[PDB]
């Protein structure tokens, strides 16, 4: 049985840890919902 | 049960102690998740239900008490905030710049950082603090690092 808890606002936070890289990719979406690498 | 706006864990107690299964946000009275979360089931907040309104499995999203509420969309060029709750840990936002994923049907923005499967659901959010969509549907890339896409619903 599932429940939920609260856990914060939802707010942007000046100065916060920026990291991450952009990459472009060609994707396919199935019925199933999951994503997959076109290549 | 509880209504107040904001980010919140999604919880079950069917396995070993309390596991944290998925994320969602709480906006307008409506609960907002990705369908791997909850697979549609019914949800408690305290002594209160909430019951599913909408889902679909291909967007991987679902909403309950009301139709999907989140329009807020990435402008294609600013960095956003995944607002990152993961299992046992605070809630922590982190800045990035979305990379993109490219389909027969579009483009769709897309954050490369990396969190356990629990954390999906997380709001990724504007400058503004508007949820542009939600984290925890995406791929695993050549090196075996994870992409997520930014998943966005349509407010009807
Ligand atoms: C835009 C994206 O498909 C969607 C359309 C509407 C709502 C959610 C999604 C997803 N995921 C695509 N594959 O191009
Ligand atoms: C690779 C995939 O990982 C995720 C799934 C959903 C959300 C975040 C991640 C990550 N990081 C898995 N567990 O199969």
């Amino acid at each position: 049985d599932m429940y939920i808890e609260r856990a914060g606002d939802i707010t942007w936070e000046k100065d916060a840890e920026v990291t991450g890289n952009s990459p472009r990719l060609d994707v396919a979406l199935d019925e199933s919902g999951d994503f997959s690498l076109v290549e | 049960g509880e209504t107040t706006d904001g980010v919140y864990r999604v919880m079950t107690r069917r396995l070993l102690g309390s596991t944290q299964v998925g994320v969602g946000v709480m906006q307008e009275g409506v609960f907002h998740t990705m369908w791997h979360v909850t697979k549609g089931a019914a949800l408690r907040s305290g002594e209160g239900r909430l019951d599913p309104y909408w889902g679909d499995v291909k967007q991987d999203l679902v909403s309950y008490c009301g139709p999907w509420k989140l329009d807020a969309a990435w402008d294609g060029l600013s960095e956003v905030q995944l607002l990152a709750v993961p299992p046992g840990e605070r809630a922590k936002n982190i800045q990035t710049l979305p990379g993109i994923f490219k389909t027969k049907d579009g483009d769709i923005g897309a954050v490369a950082l990396d969190y356990p499967a629990g954390t999906s659901g997380s709001p990724i959010l504007d400058k503004c603090g508007r949820v542009i969509g939600l984290y925890g549907n995406g791929v695993v890339i050549k090196n075996g690092s994870y992409v997520s896409a930014i998943t966005q619903g349509k407010r009807e």
